[PDB]
C-alpha cells in the first residue's frame, strides 16, 4: 500500500534531483535580453496609434 | 421679494442644488453604473421623471420672478407647464408603481418569479409614461393667451374637471395604494423571521409617506380651495401668494425621491460612492 | 458594413436568443443539498420526483426547484462552493441514526462561509423514527458527552436542532428545521413553504426595504 | 448528408406565375440566409434574390423586385420564390444557395441542383475579358475578371467570389472573398487580386477541372456576376 | 522499510533545496535595477461585451487575436469578435457548470469543462451549420478545471481528482495520464511549442510536465496557499503562478526555483488569473479584488490597475500578437483593454 506510494516518491525525487541547473543569473540576463529585444512589438507597453489601432 | 414669494424662490433654489446633483448622480449609477434588474427600472425612470421636474425647474423661477407675464411666445407657455405637469404625474405614478412592486414581491412570490422579469417593468414604466402623457392633454389645450392688463400674461369643464381628475388620479389613488401597500407589507413582515425587522421597515415606509403626504397635500389642498374660493378677496388672494411655495413643495418633493428610494438600496449606495 | 451588416443580423438574433434563455432560466429556484454521507440525501432525493454533480429539477406548485446533489464531487469543496452562490436556499440532510460530529463541522463551515452570509439554509433531520428507536437502545448522550437533561425523545431531537441551529451567526439568515422518518411525503412541502419565505425575504433587501 | 432539392419549374405561359420551393435536409436551415440564382440557357449566373437568418432582410434584383418574393419556412425547412407576371425573359434554371455569414464564414458554399423554368446604374460591374479558353490538362490556367468599383473595402477584406460550374451540374463554391478557398476545393485552385481587377489561378488543371468559371461580388446587393469564362479540353 | 524511504526522499528533498539555494548568486531585481521603468500604463476599456447573464468563469482567445470564447455559469459559450463587438456563436451547454474553456488553435474546435468531471469538444465547423459536441471525454473522477489545446486532435486536461490526463479526441481515450499533485489541479498552461505543460495545484506547489513522455520533469514549491491561475512566459523558459495568498511570482523553468514575487502591502485580495504582454515585459495579474493589476515583469511593481470590473475578475488573456488584453469578471463583462 504506502510502500509502493514511497517507492513512487522516491523515484520522483531521484529522478527531479538529476537536473541541470543553470545560474540565476543567466536565467534573468536571458529574461531581460528578451524583454528589450521583442519591446518595439509589445502593442501594451507602447501605445499604439488609434489609425493603427484595430481597437480604437 | 415678499415673504410668500421670497420664500418660493428660497425653497426652488434649495430644491434645485439639492436635486440636480442628486438626480445626475443616481441617474448617472442607475443608468451605466449599475445594473438593469427589476427594481432598478423603477429607480430609473423615477430619476429621469425628477430630473426633468428639477430641469424644468428654472422656468418656475423664471414665472416666480417676472411674476408671470412670460415673454415668449405661445408655444413656450404651450410646451413648458405640461411639461411640468407630465414630469410630476410622471414621478407620483413611479412611487405608486414602486410601493405596488413592493407589495407584489411579498404577497405573491411565486408569481413573482416565474412572471417578474426585466421587460415586466419596463412596460408597466412604458405604460406609466403613456398614462402621464394622457392625463396632461386637458393642461396642453384648454391653456389660453391672455393680456387682461399692461403685460401679457399666460393663463386659462375647463378648470373644474380637470382639477377633480387631477386631483384624484395625484392624490387619492396613488396615495391610497402606498398607504395600504406600505401597511400590509409591515403587516406581513409580523409573521416569522421577520419579527426581529419590522422596526426598520416600519420607519422606512412611515418615511416614505410622511415625505409624499407632506410634499404633495398643500398643492392639492390649495388647487381645490382656489375653485371654492372666488379671487378679488383675501381668501383667495392668500391662495395665489401661496400656490408658489405650494409648487416648490411639489418640486421639492423630486429632489426628496432619490434619497428615499434609490439611496436607501445599500448595494446602489456603495455604487454610487465608488463612482463618485 | 458591407456583408458585415448580415454579421451584426446574426450576432442580434443570437442576443436576443441569448436574452429569452436568461429570461427563462432565471424563473427556476436553484437549491443546493449538502449532508454528510448516507444522511437520507439520495432518500429525499428520490421521493421528491426525479456522477459528479447530480441535478434533480422539478415543479412544485408553479415552482420549477433546481436541487443540485453536489455530494459526488470527493475533493476539495472550497475552490468549486463559490459557483453555487446566488442559490435560493441550502438543503442540509442530517442522519439523526449515525456521523453527528461531521454534520456540525460542514454545517458550521457551510453556514459561515464567506459566499452564503445570506443564503438561509433548510436543515433536515431525517431518519427520526430509527433516532428514537435507538434512544430506547442506547443513550444520547453517547454523540455529546456535555448533554444533561432527560433521555427522550423529544429533548433529544430538540437538543440536536439547538446544537445545529446554534452554528450560524450572520442576522440575514435564518436556518428552517425539520423532523423526517423517510416514511413521508411532507419532505417537499416543507422544502416549498420555506422557499417561499427565503424568496419574500430576499425580494424584500433587493428592493432595500427589508 | 447536406441536400438541397428544389422543384416547381415547367412550361409557363407568359404573364403567368409560378411558385418554386427549395426542399432543404441535412444543415440547419434555420440559421442559414438562403439565396435564388437563376441561369439562362445560354448566358452566366444572374442573383435574383435573398433571404436572412431570420427572414429579416430581403433583397432583389434591379428586374426582380415587385415581381418575385422570397420567403422561408424554418420549420419546414424550406425556401419560397413567388413569382408573378413572369416574362418571356425570365426563363432560367434557377439554384439555391445557402449562404451562412459571420466572421469567416464561406457563403455560397452549397448550391441546390435547380428548376429549370421554360416560359414561353450604381451596380458593380464585373466583366471578364475572355469567355473561352483552350487548356490541357496538366497545364496551368488563369482567369481574370475586372470590376468597376474598388472591392477592397476598409477593413481589408475584398468581397470577391469563384464559382466552378461543371458541365451539367450546380456552381460549387471555390474562392470566397478572392483569397480564401473554400472547403473541398482541391488546394490546387488559388485566387488573388488588388481591388478591381482580380485572377483566378488553376495549376495542373485537371479533366474534372474543366467547366465555366464564374466571378461574383458580395459587397452590395444587388450582386453582379462575370459573364463566365469557360474552359474546355 | 518505510522509515527508510521517508528518509531518502526527506534527504532528497534537502538536497534539491540545497542545490536550488546554490544556483542563486543573485536575484532578478538586482539584474533589472539599471533598465529604466516602464512608466504608468493607462490602459482604456476599448470594447465591452455584454452578452454573458452569470458569473464568466473562463475565455480563451483565437489564435488570430481576434476571436475570443468566453464561458460562463449561464450554460453558455459565446464566441466573441472583439473587433466588431459582435457574437459568432453561442453554443449551449448541456452541463451549466463550467469552469473552464478552450479555444484551439486551428480556430476549428471549442472544449468545455467543469463540475460535470467530462471535457466536452465542440465542432465549430460543421458542414450542418451548428456547433455539435465532437467528443465528450469522460475519464476523470473529479471536476474539470483547465484544458488546454495541443492541437486539433489532442488536448491536455486538469481535473479536480489531482491528476492531468492527455487526451485524444478522435478515440475519447487517455493517451496519457499525469499523476503526482496532492490536491486539486485548478490551473494548466502549455508551453509555447506545446511539447511541454505546467499545472498549478491547489496543494500550493506547481509541476512542470511534458506530454510526449508523460511524467513530472520539476515541481516548484513557494506558494503558501492554493495556486489559482498558471502562464507560460513568451519565451518559454520561464512562468508565472498566481496564488490564493495575494501573490504571484515568476519560476525560471532553467533555474529551477522563483525569480521574482509581485505583492504589494494592501494587496489582501488572492490571484485569478495571470497573463504576460507579448514581449513578456507586463505581467498582467487578475485579483479578487475586483482589479486587474499590470505588473512590470522585471521591475516587480505595479505599472498601472485596470479597473472596472464590479467583481472579482476571474479570467484575463492576451492576445497573441499582443494587441489587447480581454478581462472576464463575476459580473458578466467581457472588457478589452488597449
Amino acid at each position: 500500500a504506502s510502500i509502493a506510494q514511497a517507492r513512487k516518491l522516491v523515484e520522483q525525487l531521484k529522478m527531479e534531483a538529476n537536473i541541470d541547473r543553470i545560474k540565476v543569473s543567466k536565467a534573468a540576463a536571458d529574461l531581460m535580453a528578451y524583454c528589450e529585444a521583442h519591446a518595439k512589438e509589445d502593442p501594451l507597453l507602447t501605445p499604439v496609434p488609434a489609425s493603427e489601432n484595430p481597437f480604437r | 421679494n415678499e415673504p410668500p414669494v421670497i420664500l418660493s424662490m428660497v425653497i426652488l433654489s434649495l430644491t434645485f442644488l439639492l436635486g440636480l446633483p442628486g438626480n445626475g448622480l443616481v441617474l448617472w449609477v442607475a443608468g451605466l453604473k449599475m445594473q438593469r434588474t427589476v427594481n432598478t427600472i423603477w429607480f430609473l425612470h423615477l430619476t429621469l421623471a425628477d430630473l426633468l421636474c428639477c430641469l424644468s425647474l428654472p422656468f418656475s423661477l423664471a414665472h416666480l420672478a417676472l411674476q408671470g407675464q412670460w415673454p415668449y411666445g405661445r408655444f413656450l407657455c404651450k410646451l413648458i407647464p405640461s411639461i411640468i405637469v407630465l414630469n410630476m404625474f410622471a414621478s407620483v405614478f413611479l412611487l405608486t408603481a414602486i410601493s405596488l412592486d413592493r407589495c407584489l414581491v411579498v404577497f405573491k412570490p411565486i408569481w413573482c418569479q416565474n412572471h417578474r422579469n426585466v421587460g415586466m417593468a419596463c412596460s408597466i414604466c412604458g405604460c406609466i409614461w403613456v398614462v402621464a402623457f394622457v392625463m396632461c392633454i386637458p393642461v396642453f389645450v384648454y391653456r389660453e393667451i391672455f393680456t387682461t392688463d399692461n403685460h401679457n400674461r399666460c393663463g386659462y369643464t375647463p378648470l373644474v374637471a380637470i382639477t377633480i381628475t387631477r386631483l384624484v388620479v395625484g392624490f387619492l389613488l396613488p396615495s391610497v395604494i402606498m398607504i395600504a401597500c406600505y401597511s400590509f407589507i409591515v403587516f406581513r413582515m409580523q409573521r416569522g423571521r421577520f419579527a426581529k425587522s419590522q422596526s426598520k421597515t416600519f420607519r422606512v415606509a412611515v418615511v416614505v409617506v410622511a415625505v409624499f403626504l407632506v410634499c404633495w397635500t398643500p398643492y392639492h389642498i390649495f388647487g381645490v380651495l382656489s375653485l371654492l374660493t372666488d379671487p378679488e378677496t383675501p381668501l383667495g388672494k392668500t391662495l395665489m401668494s401661496w400656490d408658489h411655495v405650494c409648487i416648490a413643495l411639489a418640486s421639492a418633493n423630486s429632489c426628496f425621491n432619490p434619497f428615499l428610494y434609490a439611496l436607501l438600496g445599500k448595494d446602489f449606495r456603495k455604487k454610487a460612492r465608488q463612482s463618485i | 458594413s458591407a456583408e458585415e451588416r448580415a454579421a451584426l443580423e446574426r450576432s442580434k438574433a443570437i442576443e436576443k436568443n441569448l436574452k429569452e434563455d436568461g429570461i427563462s432560466a432565471a424563473k427556476d429556484v436553484k437549491l443546493l443539498l449538502l449532508g454528510a454521507d448516507n444522511s437520507g440525501k439520495s432518500t429525499i432525493v428520490k421521493q421528491m420526483k426525479i456522477t459528479g454533480i447530480v441535478e434533480t429539477h422539478f415543479t412544485f406548485k408553479n415552482l420549477h426547484f433546481r436541487l443540485f446533489d453536489v455530494g459526488g464531487q470527493r475533493s476539495e469543496r472550497k475552490k468549486w462552493i463559490h459557483c453555487f452562490e446566488d442559490v435560493t436556499a441550502i438543503i442540509f440532510c442530517v442522519d439523526l441514526s449515525d456521523r453527528m460530529h461531521e454534520s456540525l463541522m460542514l454545517f458550521d463551515s457551510i453556514c459561515n462561509n464567506k459566499f452564503f452570509i445570506d443564503t438561509s439554509i433548510i436543515l433536515f433531520l431525517n431518519k427520526k423514527d430509527l433516532f428514537g428507536e435507538k434512544i430506547k437502545k442506547s443513550p444520547l448522550t453517547i454523540c455529546f458527552p456535555e448533554y444533561t437533561g432527560p433521555n427522550t425523545y423529544e429533548d433529544a431531537a430538540a437538543y440536536i436542532q439547538a446544537q445545529f441551529e446554534s452554528k450560524n451567526r450572520s442576522p440575514n439568515k435564518e436556518i428552517y428545521c425539520h423532523m423526517t422518518c423517510a416514511t413521508d411525503t411532507n419532505n417537499a412541502q416543507v422544502i416549498f413553504d420555506a422557499v417561499t419565505d427565503i424568496i419574500i425575504a430576499n425580494n424584500l433587501r433587493g428592493c432595500g426595504l427589508y | 448528408d447536406v441536400q438541397l432539392v428544389e422543384s416547381g419549374g415547367g412550361l409557363v405561359q407568359p404573364g403567368g406565375s409560378r411558385k418554386l420551393s427549395c426542399s432543404a435536409s441535412g444543415f440547419a436551415f434555420s440559421s442559414f440566409g438562403m439565396h435564388w440564382v437563376r441561369q439562362a440557357p445560354e448566358k452566366g449566373l444572374e442573383w435574383v434574390a435573398y433571404i436572412s437568418s431570420g427572414s429579416g432582410t430581403i433583397y432583389y434584383a434591379d428586374t426582380v423586385k415587385g415581381r418575385f418574393t422570397i420567403s422561408r419556412d424554418d420549420p419546414k425547412n424550406t425556401l419560397f420564390l413567388q413569382m408573378t407576371s413572369l416574362r418571356s425573359e425570365d426563363t432560367a434554371m434557377y439554384y439555391c444557395v445557402r449562404s451562412i455569414y459571420y466572421y469567416g464564414s464561406s457563403p455560397f458554399d452549397f448550391w441546390g441542383q435547380g428548376t429549370t423554368l421554360t416560359v414561353s446604374g450604381s451596380d458593380i460591374v464585373m466583366t471578364q475579358a475572355t469567355s473561352s479558353v483552350p487548356v490541357t490538362p496538366g497545364e496551368s490556367v488563369s482567369i481574370s475578371c475586372r470590376s468597376s468599383k474598388s472591392l477592397l473595402h476598409s477593413n481589408g477584406n475584398t468581397y470577391l467570389y469563384w464559382f466552378l460550374q461543371r458541365p451539367g451540374q450546380s456552381p460549387q463554391l471555390l474562392i470566397y472573398r478572392m483569397s480564401n478557398l473554400a472547403s473541398g476545393v482541391p488546394d490546387r485552385f488559388s485566387g488573388s487580386g488588388s481591388g478591381t481587377a482580380f485572377t483566378l489561378t488553376i495549376s495542373r488543371l485537371e479533366a474534372e477541372d474543366v467547366g465555366v468559371y464564374y466571378c461574383m461580388q458580395h459587397l452590395e446587393y444587388p450582386l453582379t456576376f462575370g459573364a463566365g469564362t469557360k474552359l474546355e479540353l | 522499510e518505510l522509515d527508510q524511504l521517508r528518509q531518502e526522499a526527506e534527504q532528497l528533498k534537502n538536497q534539491i533545496r540545497d542545490a536550488r539555494k546554490a544556483c542563486a548568486d543573485a536575484t532578478l531585481s538586482q539584474i533589472t535595477n539599471n533598465i529604466d521603468p516602464v512608466g504608468r500604463i493607462q490602459m482604456r476599456t476599448r470594447r465591452t461585451l455584454r452578452g454573458h447573464l452569470a458569473k464568466i468563469y473562463a475565455m480563451h482567445w483565437g489564435t488570430d487575436s481576434r476571436l475570443l470564447v468566453s464561458a460562463s455559469q449561464d450554460g453558455k459559450l459565446i464566441i466573441w469578435d472583439s473587433y466588431t463587438t459582435n457574437k459568432v456563436h453561442a453554443i449551449p451547454l448541456r452541463s451549466s457548470w463550467v469552469m473552464t474553456c478552450a479555444y484551439a488553435p486551428s480556430g476549428n474546435y471549442v472544449a468545455c469543462g467543469g463540475l460535470d468531471n467530462i471535457c466536452s469538444i465542440y465542432n465549430l465547423k460543421t458542414r450542418e451549420g451548428n456547433v455539435r459536441v465532437s467528443r465528450e471525454l469522460a475519464g476523470h473522477t473529479g471536476y474539470l478545471s483547465c484544458c488546454r489545446f495541443l492541437d486539433d486532435n489532442q488536448i491536455v486536461t486538469s481535473s479536480g481528482d489531482t491528476t492531468c490526463a492527455l487526451w485524444d479526441i478522435e478515440t475519447g481515450q487517455q493517451t496519457t495520464t499525469f499523476t503526482g499533485h496532492t490536491g486539486d489541479v485548478m490551473s494548466l498552461s502549455l508551453a509555447p511549442d506545446t511539447r511541454l505543460f505546467v499545472s498549478g495545484a491547489c496543494d500550493a506547489s506547481a509541476k512542470l510536465w511534458d506530454v510526449r513522455e508523460g511524467m513530472c520533469r520539476q515541481t516548484f514549491t513557494g506558494h503558501e496557499s492554493d495556486i489559482n491561475a498558471i502562464c507560460f512566459f513568451p519565451n518559454g523558459n520561464a512562468f508565472a503562478t498566481g496564488s490564493d495568498d495575494a501573490t504571484c511570482r515568476l519560476f525560471d523553468l532553467r533555474a529551477d526555483q522563483e525569480l521574482m514575487t509581485y505583492s504589494h502591502d494592501n494587496i489582501i485580495c488572492g490571484i485569478t488569473s495571470v497573463s504576460f504582454s507579448k514581449s513578456g515585459r507586463l505581467l498582467l495579474a487578475g485579483y479578487d479584488d475586483f482589479n486587474c493589476n499590470v505588473w512590470d515583469a522585471l521591475k516587480a511593481d505595479r505599472a498601472g490597475v485596470l479597473a472596472g470590473h464590479d467583481n472579482r475578475v476571474s479570467c484575463l488573456g492576451v492576445t497573441d500578437d499582443g494587441m489587447a488584453v480581454a478581462t472576464g469578471s463575476w459580473d458578466s463583462f467581457l472588457k478589452i483593454w488597449n
